[PDB]
């Protein structure tokens, strides 16, 4: 009964204005670009639009004829057709509206579930900001896994990069930072909170909806935004969805808020850029693409800052995915990339293989704020550790006497500790309790086989009788003397008494 | 270089940097109309099966070619200017578009004697008084001295209404869109 | 707002199928051959459970 | 409506209609021919001119020569009267046994299912292959690929697929045989002739064939995915059953664009390939998901060009599957077959939650010793197997054993080879695995287990070679 | 009830829609034309 | 003169106009934007129309908006007023700080100073910096290179210079961050603010800044180069003093040609790279030279793309400059840091006639030690090192110590290493190397030397080392 009622409530409300506006013709479709005849006033990177309801970017100004690009299926544009301009660069809908909702390169809600209340819009190719407004990166921003939050940390405001082989554990990476962040966005206050959004870049529908249900079942839907532009989009989509979660983002972080963001992957926007940059005439480069290449990216991922606290005090940070080829990290984007971004998270098969998981190469992984955008403690642990590994890694290639077979012993503790699973992100001061306990010589005891389930016994214990000194460590921030020397007494127990 | 005056639309390609030479050299000198009448004339004259046979060969030498051409500008007193222009195409080998150049100095004239070509199509045809009252208003679109060309085609593709073309301005009273914009805001 | 003749043309069929809607008009058996079919793969999905009330559990102690 | 030809260059026709032009994707029928010719639009060009790719050869065609629009995509026959025939590109039978008679047609040209209709199960589907049960397991409703270059094992694998897998299935099937040799298709039709698959004199026949086999020009191999595609997916969407989608192969049908991408006048991409590989790729593998409505368990073999897993089609393809196997000629050249890779080769159910604890375990295991086998082979090629430390030693024999172990003898190559065909229930192998991974098996020689069953088998040939 | 919902909104889409695609071959010209042209002026009166 | 868009592609816009043509290389305005956009006239193609690069964003350009003709070139504000400003390509203002009030405005397109002005003398620059002191030693009034891929120190060094140099030069610097990160940017800003050469109280500012960092279109990166180098040169001349120049990196003003050439109808050339890649280069570090009238000490950071140094860019760049310092990845995993590689650096006075006999020696005694290290590495891959001839074990031990001992710890390096940074004389490196090869230290440990300045404190560690054993 009802459910004609709401349908009606729709007819109801209706566009009744009809304006005198400017047209052309569309003298040639195919591949996915048309080129109009007449809109003499169109912008450049205008939204204009077709007499079907179809989207399209006008992309090529030249003197006889406007190159468009289409946001859709071309089978529908026909030639002698109409364009109208819509007289608007293009832009999305942006705003706390967009959590929990999975939407479309557009902004076009894309699973059911109503459309999108937003109240404002942003347009998608806005510029940086400048030098004054940013300010060094200060906080931290919480990752959980043990690998990236101790040896590559990375701040709010940074743009890591997350650059391996096909099925290495990138995605992983991502789906557990996102999943991460519900332990602040739960708790009170607001300089926590980090709002996320995942661009899906040339991923089939299914992958997509294997991480949104991922994300549901870890209830990580009430903050997060999801830009899918998938394969079967047409490459004017999934080329413009970075820049649309990157608005979504840069609405946060210029209103006070955190945001991270995860495009995902950078590699298939590139081809997108391509295919389009081609079926436009525009001559090639090198490896096919365009010359402006470097700027599709640099100017995207030039937008995560971290601006001061005249400016709000909000940030975004960004977390760039790219694929290489064989390792081979010399390629073309990747190198671009690599120049661009802050730091780097290189994931190697030979580690995926040989035990390793999260694959991270702490050897090569880089991270310029380094220091900075660390939490006491685990600037105090992770410092020792990473020395550890340094020398460790020396001496590995082989397998005498006691102070490098114990310094081999070491090494292969703290490297058995550094495994993970999959999305059980932990407590910065969960991996502070896990990693001292490692450095300080207790495990070398073990074998390590068994410092798996240690680590995973140890964690299960302290959560539960130790509650308060984890509280403890997390509102001081740091493991002061009768925190060590507390430790120091429940380590010791724990390791006799397992 | 000669600055040249530009024509009021600009037409592009062969046919349109051929036709804007034309145009720029007839507007000095004042010869736009009694040049117009000229091409118009050309435009059957070169049409005759015979000159047309003959001047679609590649393999008569373009020297043979001009020479004829020479003799019919000649036998038709024409002005320099078309007889020039004439020869020029000619001379580059441009005679297979020069259909294309009279189209293009037509479309460059009739907005240079103010005329903004119309469009409108309905499912069915109209009454007389209906097509004076448009003829009015769009009229009333149109700015001072510019007079209008309309046309009045009949799409019963549109389930009626009435569809408005001015020059680059559009306007959509058909039923189609309408029908097409409650579908699809009722589908949300 | 009186003068859209089709949005008061579209409303006046709405209130025509609102009257003729006591059963679903023009349904043609591919209205039931298709809530056959979705009912079905949602019955599995969910289970084969007792469908009108709650079933019992007579658990087992360790 | 009417138009003519204007320009014929390779299968690439021009023709331009003077009245109303037809959209996109249009089917045109060439007006004068012996056969039926059907001229796919492709773009609209101006002046009232449309580019087209022919479905068939074009010679013949005269400058000039009539075009009559058909008004509809190419629509093929669907339903349950399509099983045990062969259709081609057009849906044509090419059996000779009468036309397909449907009272219901399907464009080959729909559009991918949205996103409010993915199905995130994820199921195991066993295939009695230890290689691909144990560290590729497939998974039931996903996307597969056995990825290998010329003469690897493609074939002779998805023919084993689809002996096993088919075999225990209820539901239908449907094998897309683009861009292979013909002589493959028709052994295909008389082994299921034969194995009671197809009924040429009943209505039990649970396999529908489409073959656009090598032989035809670029525009036929280039669409006779689609048709597979459609006829797979009214079995899902209509009928609501679970069907098998078998392509072989599919490298093909990117293959056939660039060929034809030439020809539209379009500026190539990185190596000759067309400006669209990924987006064309995408439009044709994501409509072959499993919905909501119903599941399609397709197998794709992909061709890897000059054994290059860098080329931008198998590059591409990799991100369109569930699980891959990546058939490797050098281990094709040791001896094993299935010649799977065992590193290349990834899943994504391989997953502690969805295999186990024990299956997901054993699977590590192998894939470390096999990777530190991997790190020793250039010391020990150059330095000799005299220079390892006794662990390392270990390694190496532990790891040999196992790269034999996962060699299987198929029933498909009982000709080739004169053994008998072997499937290894999943406990099995993980068994078997277990025990040569702890050391069990130490004592017996590595060739004991080339190309045996379970491990007892191994145990009973390394006893015979005692005697 | 979800999809009852929704799958009832669907065919009352299509019905309502076929219903109208119907009814407007109904006659309505001069009239239609008539607020046309009205709409047209007031247009151009905007316009300038 | 006023024109008229006719194209907009990218960030190519071309230009009709129907008076008479602007020159190649003027500037000119687009009218009816909110921000200021300039064109760069970069070719005429005929038919009264120029090609032009946008020195920002093309976005809601429409075909027809009006352009007028400046009539000149770029024309920056010069002059002791920009000192502690920042600046665009077109000179305006970043800083948020109010407009730069000069009297003199200098174009940003000049001919290079001709053969007859060129200075002839070399006195070396003791940087502070072991490595480079020792091997590449630099000279005033030379141009410095720093090549080295992504992530080996080129920024970390060049800042260190900064430190040093600049921090106690009596003349005036200029830093032209070219196409470099912006978050870099801030960092610099507020380093220097804090430092004390960025006053923004007084008019005591020592450094003017200019920036065309990443986010910017091509035709900014291109040409923000030639800003600061306007900006250096009229420091050179007018002031008449000695200058400083940082560059960050002078490979994206190549790079950012490459991308808008193929768009103005070039073929490319070797490696998608426009085909004058040489000349545009040429003619830009032709205008960085210490003439008869002024001294600049240009530093650059030049990006090597994948760590390959026979790429056009910076292989083209080698022949522009004094002194090389190539910064090394495979240095840099050791943890050698800075990772000056001291066997592909050079320089022009590393002659015994201008820096003397010792340090010639030393530093060839070094590399040459180096290079023997690297030689016997091949043999302790197959014997092992308990197999070498005792007088090997001694090179190799030699060649340990001198690899960490050139290792040294930066002041700006504070965060990362912890440690606290080392300035080193020359002689006090002079000293050290020579008394490491001579054997005065073949009972201390390797470790001993590692980030250390003088060979003291290298002592002084091993003492540590062996107390707390
Ligand atoms: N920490 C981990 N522990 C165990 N398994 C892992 C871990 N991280 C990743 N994996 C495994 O790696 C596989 C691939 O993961 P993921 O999708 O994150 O990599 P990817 O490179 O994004 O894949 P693709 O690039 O193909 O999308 C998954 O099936 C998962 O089981
Ligand atoms: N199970 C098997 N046993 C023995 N040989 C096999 C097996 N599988 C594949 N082969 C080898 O693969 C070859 C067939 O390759 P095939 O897969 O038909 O080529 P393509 O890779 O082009 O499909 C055979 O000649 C055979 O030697
Ligand atoms: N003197 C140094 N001491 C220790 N680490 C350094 C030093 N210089 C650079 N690094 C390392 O390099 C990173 C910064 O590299 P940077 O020079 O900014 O990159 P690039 O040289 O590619 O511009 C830091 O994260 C740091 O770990
Ligand atoms: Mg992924
Ligand atoms: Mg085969
Ligand atoms: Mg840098």
């Amino acid at each position: 009964a009802e459910v004609s009622s709401i349908l009606e409530e729709r007819i109801l409300g209706a566009d009744t204005s009809v304006d005198l506006e400017e047209t052309g013709r569309v003298l040639s479709i195919g591949d996915g670009i048309a080129r109009v005849h007449g809109l003499r006033n169109v912008q450049a990177e205008e939204m204009v639009e077709f007499s079907s309801g179809l989207k399209g970017m006008s992309l090529n100004l030249e003197p006889d004829n406007v190159g468009v690009v289409v946001f859709g299926n071309d089978k529908l544009i026909k030639e002698g057709d109409i364009v109208k301009r819509t007289g608007a660069i293009v832009d999305v809908p942006v705003g706390e509206e967009l959590l929990g909702r999975v939407v479309d390169a557009l902004g076009n809600a894309i699973d059911g579930k109503g459309p999108i209340g937003s109240k404002a819009r942003r347009r998608v190719g806005l510029k940086a900001p400048g030098i004054i407004p940013r300010i060094s990166v200060r906080e931290p921003m919480q990752t959980g896994i043990k690998a990236v939050d101790s040896l590559v940390p990375i701040g709010r405001g940074q743009r890591e990069l997350i650059i391996g082989d096909r099925q290495t554990g990138k995605t992983s990476i991502a789906i557990d930072t996102i999943i991460n962040q519900k332990r602040f966005n739960d708790g009170t206050d607001e300089k926590k909170k980090l709002y996320c959004i995942y661009v899906a870049i040339g991923q089939k529908r299914s992958t997509v909806a294997q991480l949104v249900k991922r994300l549901t079942d870890a209830d990580a839907m009430k903050y997060t935004i999801v830009v899918s532009a998938t394969a079967s989009d047409a490459a004017p989509l999934q080329y413009l969805a970075p820049y649309s979660g990157c608005s979504m983002g840069e609405y946060f972080r210029d209103n006070g808020k955190h945001a991270l963001i995860i495009y995902d992957d950078l590699s298939k926007q590139a081809v997108a850029y391509r295919q389009m940059s081609l079926l436009l005439r525009r001559p090639p480069g090198r490896e096919a693409y365009p010359g402006d290449v470097f700027y599709l990216h640099s100017r995207l991922l030039e937008r995560a800052a971290k601006m001061n606290d005249a400016f709000g005090g909000g940030s975004l940070t960004a977390l760039p995915v790219i694929e290489t080829q064989a390792g081979d990290v010399s390629a073309y984007i990747p190198t671009n990339v690599i120049s661009i971004t802050d730091g780097q998270i290189f994931l190697e098969t030979e580690l995926f293989y040989k035990g390793i998981r999260p694959a991270i190469n702490v050897g090569l992984s880089v991270s310029r704020v380094g220091s900075a955008a660390q939490t006491r403690a685990m600037k105090q642990v992770a410092g020792t550790m990473k020395l550890e590994l340094a020398q460790y890694r020396e001496v590995a290639a082989f397998a005498l006497d006691a102070a490098t077979q114990q310094l081999l012993s070491r090494g292969v503790r703290l490297t058995e500790l550094l495994k993970q699973g999959q999305y059980s992100p932990m407590a910065i001061e969960e991996q502070v309790a896990v990693i001292y306990a490692g450095v300080r010589g207790y495990l070398d005891k073990l074998e390590p086989s068994k410092i798996t389930k240690f680590e995973n016994a140890f964690l299960s214990h302290v959560i539960s009788q130790h509650q308060a000194l984890l509280s403890k460590i997390r509102t001081d921030g740091k493991i002061s003397e009768e925190s060590d020397a507390k430790l120091k007494e429940i380590v010791t127990n724990f390791l006799a008494g397992f | 270089f000669a600055k040249l005056v530009r024509p009021p639309v600009q037409i592009y390609g062969i046919e349109g940097r051929y036709a804007t030479a034309l145009y720029s050299a007839a507007s000095k000198q004042n010869k736009l109309e009694q040049v117009e009448k000229e091409l118009l004339r050309v435009g059957q004259i070169l049409k005759e099966p015979k000159m047309a046979a003959s001047l679609l060969n590649p393999y008569v030498k373009r020297s043979v070619k001009v020479k004829s051409l020479s003799d019919m500008t000649a036998k038709e007193k024409f002005s320099p200017l078309t007889s020039n222009l004439i020869n020029l195409l000619a001379e580059n080998g441009r005679l297979t578009n020069t259909p294309a150049v009279i189209s293009a100095f037509s479309t460059m004239m009739s907005v240079h004697r103010g005329e903004v070509p119309c469009t409108v199509t309905t499912a069915s045809a109209l009454d007389e008084a209906t097509l004076t009252e448009l003829k009015t208003v769009l009229k009333s679109f149109l700015s001072k001295g510019q007079v209008l060309k309309l046309e009045v085609k009949i799409d019963p593709s549109i389930m009626g209404g009435m569809i408005v073309r001015i020059g680059e301005k559009y306007v959509d009273m058909s039923a189609k869109t309408k029908i097409q914009k409650l579908s699809r805001a009722m589908r949300e | 707002d009186p003068v859209q003749k089709l949005f008061v043309d579209k409303i006046r069929e709405y209130r025509t199928k609102r009257q003729t809607s006591g059963g679903p008009v023009d349904a043609g058996p591919e209205y039931q051959q298709d809530l056959d079919r979705e009912l079905f793969k949602l019955k599995q999905m969910y289970g084969k459970a007792d469908m009108n009330t709650f079933p019992n559990f007579t658990f087992e102690d360790p | 409506t009417t138009g003519r030809i204007v320009a014929v260059i390779g299968a690439v026709v021009d023709v331009q209609f003077d009245e109303g032009l037809p959209p996109i994707l249009n089917a045109l029928e060439v007006q004068g021919r012996e056969t039926r010719l059907v001229l796919e639009v492709a773009q609209h060009l101006g002046e009232s001119t449309v580019r087209t790719i022919a479905m068939d050869g074009t010679e013949g065609l005269v400058r000039g020569q009539k075009v009559l629009d058909s008004g509809a995509p190419i629509r093929i026959p669907v339903g349950p009267e399509t099983l045990g025939r062969i259709m081609n590109v057009i849906g044509e039978p090419i059996d000779e046994r009468g036309p397909i008679k449907t009272k219901q047609f399907a464009a080959i040209h729909a559009e991918a299912p949205e996103f409010v209709e993915m199905s995130v199960e994820q199921e195991i589907l066993v295939t009695g292959i230890k290689v691909v049960d144990l560290l590729a397991p497939y998974a039931k409703g996903g996307k597969i690929g056995l990825f290998g270059g010329a003469g690897v094992g493609k074939t002779v694998l998805i023919m084993e697929l689809i002996n096993n897998v088919a075999k225990a299935h209820g539901g239908y099937s449907v094998f897309a045989g683009v861009g292979e040799r013909t002589r493959e298709g028709n052994d295909l039709y008389h082994e299921m002739i034969e194995s009671g698959v197809i009924n040429l004199k009943d209505a039990t026949s649970k396999v529908a064939l489409v073959y656009g086999q090598m032989n035809e020009p670029p525009g036929a191999r280039a669409r006779v995915a689609l048709t597979g595609l459609t006829v797979a997916e009214y079995f899902r969407d209509q009928e609501g059953q679970d069907v098998l989608l078998f392509i072989d192969n599919i490298f093909r049908f990117t293959q056939a664009g660039s060929e034809v991408s030439a020809l539209l006048g379009r500026i190539p991409s990185a190596v000759g390939y067309q400006p669209t590989l990924a987006t064309d790729m995408g439009t044709m593998q994501e409509r072959i998901t499993t919905t909501k409505k119903g599941s399609i368990t397709s197998v794709q073999a992909i061709y890897v060009p000059a054994d290059d897993l860098t080329d931008p089609a198998p590059a591409t393809t990799f991100a369109h599957l569930d699980a891959t196997t990546v058939l490797s000629r050098a281990i094709a050249e040791l001896g094993i077959y299935p010649a799977v890779d065992p590193l290349d080769s990834t899943s994504r159910i391989m997953d502690p939650n969805i295999v186990g604890s024990e299956h997901y375990d054993v699977a590590r295991g192998v894939q470390k010793i096999l990777q530190d086998y991997k790190s020793l082979q250039d010391i020990i090629a150059i330095l000799g197997m005299d220079e390892l430390s006794e662990e390392d030693k270990l390694t190496v024999s532990r790891a040999r054993k196992i790269q034999r172990f996962l060699s299987q003898p198929f029933q498909v190559a009982e000709v080739f080879t004169g053994h008998l065909g072997k499937l290894v229930p999943l406990k099995e192998t993980i068994k078997g695995f277990q025990q040569i991974l702890a050391g069990e098996y130490d004592h017996l020689p590595e060739q004991a287990f080339y190309m045996v069953g379970p491990i007892e088998e191994a145990v009973a040939k390394a006893d015979k070679l005692a005697e | 009830q979800n999809m009852m919902r929704q799958k009832e909104q669907e065919h009352m889409i299509n019905w309502v829609e076929k219903r109208v695609v119907q009814s407007i071959s109904a006659q309505q010209e001069k009239e239609t034309i008539a607020k046309c042209i009205a709409d047209l002026k007031l247009l151009s009166k905007k316009a300038q």
